């Protein structure tokens, strides 16, 4: 259900920061965000950490380009182990 | 004749949000004109910002609700409000920003200066004290590398005043700026003691000007252009109108 | 820096623009939201909501200008032509102008861009003929330039006393005024010893 | 005369300051003149070199009071007028440089002196930690243009795919035209891809 | 004036006509040539920010500042024959706050006097420039030319402002 946080999305990336956020990259967040299946009031600082790497490494608009995306998934992905 | 015009308004006499607006629009009119930085009106805003934050909250349950008559004209009506008002605020925000960074030296001395008459936390607001103080850090930073290191101690300073020119800079008191004399913010005016009527009985709040050393009979409900330092009072006062 | 240099010392058209439409004005409503005692309603901050919800069609009332623009946009609202906003009051404000050059007529301090607004997007409620009101607000917009003229004439450090210009006319003039008073009074003041 | 380096850079700072102004679109600040600022450090350091030298004269007292007060006075002037002079180009930059900040970056490195690069990164995480908090309801980094406008037709000037919205998604394909609230658009007009 | 305004320190470079009223050894830079002293009476020209403090420090101080031609008998009546027809340009760039400079340094009330007059007069021509906004005119343009650095900036502001009335009000 990516649309459901596709609003969330939105003021998270590209208007938290606007950074703008393909629709396919919105359902690789709703898969990332089954992944952290558990609640996902707590997610939105995951994915602020993931908008940080991606305004660190990739720094291109539609962010939720679903591949992009996801290589800034598995890049957060390390980070949140190595932390 | 008996006037009982007194008796019928005695027999008569048996925080408004958009008010809040209002005071609202006509500080960030004083805040663009003023050439100093006015004392942040605090409970206007924090007011404001509530409200703004209750505003769009509802505004998306009834975006929830039409998800779920179905007019959406007053949607559209919430959705320009909260646009013209979030503008507004943010007009005022950067125009002080931007003032703060012009005087931040004045600013850093008056706050440093503990005979001061006013607090820097009483003028600037709590997220203005904080990019003060973090803005003049870094810009020092970037003065000092760049240039003091290499510049002796007598001149590195970089908030000196004994020089030619002072280094600090403060808005000129004197500046020429539009007005409009709004007259007492009530309709009582033979309340205030500064109006007192004159030529043809028209009140006015006289002002003397010390550096011409005259008078000024600024005539309720007109236009002139005067020295801010002048009206400061008087604008303080909310007796004029910063045009 | 977080103010263009070109908001520093003034207005653009367009804060002037908004400053107005922060104004109420008579409108004609197409709508009747005014429920019978026999729903969605508007519920604003920053202005009256009673009115909004007791909209009647063709029942005179006051709403904010930006308000009633919005709705104008629709078909669902008619904007008043503000009284002054008449042949007869144009004409009379010009025959004061003439009468009293010194003097500039006591025109509404928003008469300009108000009149601009309702030309643009009120040219149907307007019951004159629209082009001969565009005509006398240009006579009048070119006799108050060529009193704004005279009076700068005497420009002095002193002070200066505007009366009834115009907002709009005010901004506009802002920065020269102020600069030409600004840089006398400087010179004046280094005289001073 | 020493004067006459710091008369060139600050001759530089009104070109560029004019630069940026005339121009109405935003335009990338011109290289920094590291060779005229390290020209100028070189007669700062030979003036103090020289201050030194006047004070060794000093405690041997070759006409003290009088040749060393005015050697001395003229050597401080001299460097502080250096001192003006490098601070006006600086400062000149460095405002030019939160304007990049505020205009684009809150929504030509090479032409940057590193430590401008610094500060400005530095600018830039002051001004997200701005928005960031109270006060975040409003955009600071918004437009400063009224929202006047509540609806907007906009043709997408450049292609980029189909992008995300709060309740909707654009599919932005050249030449095709959307009819849609100003203010969930703005960004993307900002980064050019939208056409009025 | 602002420590770091741009024009200020450019008209500050200006340098203006002196002499000393004493003989400094190890000045002669002020020459060109370190190696000589300077020497009393000695007619030098000097940058407005060291030939004030100069004037300033000395009691006899130690230079003295020359009457400028800028400021020469030739120049007042030049201004009080026609001010708009003078070319301030040419005479300097930055004559207007230079003469304030001046006068700030020694209060010459006829200056001063002079000054205003000047500037009002032209101030008058250059409003009426900028506000004959082109629906550029060889008039404006030598009008401009004789134009001043602070002249032209309060055109360009003028003319930049009366451009915005225009394009918002006959355009939507």
């Amino acid at each position: 259900q990516p649309p459901l946080l596709r609003p969330l999305a939105y003021r998270v990336l590209s208007r938290k920061y606007g950074l703008s956020i393909k629709s396919d990259g919105l359902s690789a967040l709703a898969e990332f965000v089954g992944t952290n299946i558990g609640a996902n009031w707590r997610q939105g600082p995951a994915t602020i950490k993931f908008l940080e790497q991606f305004a660190a490494v990739w720094k291109q608009q539609e962010r939720g380009l679903f591949i992009d995306q996801s290589g800034v998934k598995e890049v957060i992905q390390e980070m949140k182990e190595r932390e | 004749d008996i006037n009982i015009d007194d008796i019928l308004a005695e027999l008569d006499k048996e925080v408004s949000p958009q008010q809040d607006f209002s005071d609202l629009m006509k500080s960030w009119k004083n805040e663009r004109c003023s050439p100093e930085l006015l004392p942040y009106p605090h409970q206007l805003m924090k007011r404001l910002l509530n409200r703004i934050s209750m505003q769009s909250q509802l505004i998306e349950n009834i975006s929830m609700g039409f998800l779920d008559n179905e007019s959406k004209l007053p949607l559209l009506c919430m959705e320009t409000e909260l646009e013209r008002l979030k503008f507004v605020i943010r007009s005022y925000i950067r125009c002080r920003l931007s003032k703060i960074d012009k005087f931040s030296l004045y600013l850093r001395q008056l706050n440093e200066d503990e005979n001061s008459l006013i607090s820097l936390t009483d003028l600037l607001s709590k997220d203005e004290i904080k990019y003060h103080d973090t803005h003049s850090l870094i810009w020092l930073k970037l003065v000092n590398d760049s240039i003091l290191k290499y510049m002796p101690e007598e001149l590195q300073a970089i908030n000196d005043t004994e020089g030619s020119v002072n280094m600090i800079d403060e808005p000129d008191w004197n500046k020429f700026v539009f007005i409009h004399v709004n007259g007492p913010p009530d309709g009582k005016w033979n309340e205030d003691p500064l109006l007192q009527e004159n030529e043809f009985g028209k009140p006015c709040y006289t002002v003397t000007i010390p550096d011409l050393k005259e008078e000024v009979e600024l005539t309720i409900g007109s236009i002139y252009v005067m020295r801010y330092e002048v009206i400061r009072d008087l604008l303080r006062d909310d007796k004029v109108a910063l045009i | 820096m977080s103010l263009p240099a070109h908001l520093q010392q003034t207005f653009s058209p367009e804060e002037i623009q908004f400053i107005v439409e922060n104004e109420p004005i008579k409108i004609f409503p197409r709508i009747t939201t005014r429920q019978k005692i026999r729903h969605t309603r508007w519920q604003l901050i920053t202005t009256d909501d009673k009115a909004l919800n007791n909209m009647v069609a063709m029942r005179s009332t006051e709403v904010v200008l930006w308000i009633a623009l919005l709705l104008k946009q629709q078909s669902k609202c008619s904007i008043v032509a503000p009284q002054w906003l008449t042949t007869k009051e144009l004409d009379r404000k010009i025959q004061y102008e003439k009468t009293h050059p010194d003097r500039f007529s006591e025109l509404p301090w928003n008469w300009l861009v108000l009149a601009r607004i309702l030309f643009n997007k009120a040219k149907d409620d307007f019951h004159d003929p629209i082009h001969e009101l565009r005509g006398k607000i240009q006579d009048l917009r070119e006799i108050r330039q060529i009193k704004v003229l005279k009076g700068l004439k005497y420009l002095n450090e002193s002070h200066l006393q505007l009366d009834n210009l115009s907002l709009l006319e005010i901004n506009e003039l802002r920065p020269f005024i102020t600069e030409i008073m600004d840089k006398l009074r400087e010179i004046h003041t280094a005289s001073l010893t | 005369m020493y004067g006459d380096l710091g008369n060139k850079l600050v001759l530089e700072a009104k070109r560029t300051k004019q630069l940026y102004a005339r121009s109405n679109q935003d335009v990338n600040l011109p290289m920094y003149h590291e060779d005229i600022i390290r020209n100028i450090l070189k007669e700062v350091s030979n003036l103090r070199k020289n201050t030194e030298y006047l004070k060794e004269q000093q405690q041997l007292g070759m006409l003290d009071d009088k040749v060393a007060k005015c050697q001395y006075f003229v050597t401080l002037l001299c460097m502080e007028r250096n001192k003006r002079c490098l601070l006006a180009y600086q400062r000149l930059r460095t405002d030019i440089l939160d304007s990049m900040a505020w205009n684009n970056n809150g929504l030509d490195t090479n032409n940057l002196s590193h430590q401008e690069q610094e500060y400005l990164k530095e600018y830039c995480d002051l001004i997200t930690d701005l928005k960031s908090g109270d006060l975040v309801d409003i955009d600071l980094s918004g437009s400063l243009v009224p929202p006047s406008d509540v609806f907007i037709d906009v043709r997408v000037l450049k292609d980029a795919g189909e992008i995300q919205t709060e309740y909707g998604v654009f599919n932005l394909i050249k030449d095709s035209q959307f009819f849609v609230r100003q203010s969930d658009v703005e960004r993307l007009i900002q980064q050019g891809y939208l056409q009025k | 004036m602002g420590y770091y305004d741009i024009d200020d320190v450019l008209a500050d470079g200006t340098e203006f006509p002196c002499k000393f009223q004493y003989d400094i050894p190890g000045l002669g830079y002020l020459e060109n040539n370190p190696g000589r002293p300077i020497t009393k009476n000695t007619k030098l020209s000097l940058p407005l920010w060291l030939a004030r403090i100069l004037a300033i420090v000395g009691p006899v101080p130690f230079v003295e500042l020359l009457p400028p031609d800028m400021f020469s008998t030739k120049v007042m009546n030049a201004i009080k024959t026609d001010p708009v027809a003078l070319d301030l340009h040419s005479i300097n760039s930055h004559f207007f706050s230079l003469a304030i400079k001046w006068i700030m340094l020694f209060s010459e009330k006829e200056l001063a006097n002079v000054v205003s007059e000047l500037l009002l007069q032209r101030a008058q021509e250059l409003n009426h420039h900028a506000s004959s906004l082109s629906i550029t005119n060889i008039a404006t343009s030598t009008f401009l030319l004789k134009l001043e650095e602070m002249e032209k900036e309060i055109y360009k502001k003028s003319h930049e402002s009366y451009k915005d009335t225009k394009r918002w009000m006959f355009k939507k």
